[PDB]
């Protein structure tokens, strides 16, 4: 998951 | 009359037998907690007062002191957790939800303030409070056919306690919660004040931030058009919850993030990625780094935009931060792209910026950054250029740093420059 | 905007 929910 | 009471007279008074004189104690109370400066909210939990106030709240007979002792416990609710926590144990919360049906809208919004300050405290007396049921007295307050009718102060504290009620995600707000309130949450998000609409956004941006269903919940009520437009908006205090409302929408399944980008939102970037508030551009480039990491057809959409030479002139030059989130843009891109949008990336300028970032004292940067490089020596071996792309980097000075990041107390970066020297540099 | 209090 490329996509990172740095939150 | 009311003016600097000393705690003794106040308790002195409390205990009285006089309803007036306990009115006059309580608003003297009310006073020392709402002067603007250091309130001795530790005094007067300390004399045993909130069981007092909290009684006072029933008594319908009196608004007044039912009033008073609101807006006294809603500052001591205020306070660090303890205090708050003082004020919920007291027995508070299930009498400040009865005063949301109050005929007197001023005492009303009062319920309606200490309930917000209470559910702000975290995931737990926010839960506790919608066990106690608070959301449904709260929604009927709204349950107008026109919310411009509502006294302004009167809807922005219902919109933030309701923003309020949406935060914190461990554990995030119970589900049907959160369906309940949605549908009102959208109303909101239409209203045309500054402050609701910041605040509907931050609800919203709460709301979005977790597991992709929870996103799911949100983009299915159609309020992602109405968050691109709020992205434009003039003032600080919306973009900013807005931008993060879109930020977490994309964080999710292609199929959500493809929502923003019809609703427009890649417009508004070539703003975004030059604003001059820091953290808005750091948002923006993390925005992007999720886009990047999307589809072909959507990184396409990113190129149409001519937002990669935006992104070539973060990485160029930005916050640090900003700058590692531009890292990350570059390094999904050249991670799931065509060969010839990773060409295009650096016929765009690339290359130079992104070796002077291997000058970093952040190891996770300089990984996400090889990483890259890696990604498009890869693209142009396809292509056979893989010497020209090798010189380019050695032109501005990046071979003689890949070279030496081999000497680096990392693991990745060793390796990764080692085997890149080794493969590319020899 | 966690807490308000009015002042």
């Amino acid at each position: 998951p490329k996509k990172k929910r740095k939150v | 009359g009311t003016v600097n009471w000393s705690v003794e007279d106040i308790v002195k008074g409390i205990n009285s037998n006089n309803l007036e004189s306990q009115l006059q104690a309580t608003q003297a109370a009310r006073k020392l907690l709402s002067r603007e400066k250091q309130p001795p909210i530790d005094n007067i939990i300390r004399a045993g007062l909130i069981p007092k106030f909290v009684s006072f709240l029933g008594k319908t007979d009196c608004s007044p002191i039912q009033f008073e002792s609101a807006w006294a416990l809603t500052n001591i609710a205020s306070g660090t957790s303890e205090q708050t926590k003082a004020v919920v144990d007291g027995g508070a919360i299930p009498a400040f939800i009865s005063l949301l049906a109050s005929p007197h809208a001023h005492i009303s919004e009062q319920a309606v303030w200490a309930l917000g300050n209470i559910a702000g405290d975290g995931s737990a007396f926010r839960d506790l409070v919608i066990k106690h049921g608070a959301i449904d007295p709260l929604l009927a307050l709204l349950a107008v056919p026109d919310l411009s009718t509502l006294a302004c102060g009167y809807l922005r504290n219902l919109t933030w306690t309701l923003s309020n009620l949406c935060r914190n995600k461990n554990p995030a707000p119970p589900l049907d919660a959160v369906e309940q309130i949605l549908p009102t949450l959208v109303r909101l998000l239409h209203h045309n004040d500054p402050e609701v609409l910041a605040d509907s956004c931050w609800a919203i941006s709460y709301l979005t931030d977790g597991p992709n269903e929870r996103i799911e919940m949100v983009v299915k009520k159609g309020v992602v058009p109405q968050l691109v437009k709020l992205l434009g908006a003039t003032e600080l205090p919306i973009v900013t919850p807005a931008l993060r409302a879109i930020g977490n929408i994309v964080t999710g399944t292609d199929e959500q993030t493809q929502k923003v980008i019809d609703a427009g939102a890649l417009a508004v970037f070539p703003s975004l990625l030059t604003n001059p508030k820091t953290n808005i551009q750091k948002e923006a480039t993390w925005t992007m780094s999720n886009i990047t990491a999307g589809r072909q057809d959507q990184i396409q959409q990113v190129v149409n935009h001519g937002l990669v030479p935006f992104l070539v002139g973060v990485l160029s030059k930005a916050d640090f931060k900003t700058q590692k989130e531009a890292a990350w843009a570059i390094t999904n891109y050249t991670s799931g792209g065509t060969v010839e949008q990773i060409v295009y990336l650096v016929h765009c300028g690339i290359i130079e910026p992104l070796m002077n970032l291997l000058s970093a004292k952040d190891t996770k940067i300089i990984q996400v950054i090889l990483d890259a490089i890696s990604n498009i020596f890869q693209a142009a071996e396809k292509l056979g250029e893989t010497e020209k792309l090798s010189i380019m980097i050695e032109e501005c000075g990046g071979l003689d740093k890949i070279e030496a990041l081999q000497r680096h107390e990392n693991e990745s970066v060793y390796k990764a420059s080692l085997n890149l020297i080794e493969k590319y540099f020899s």
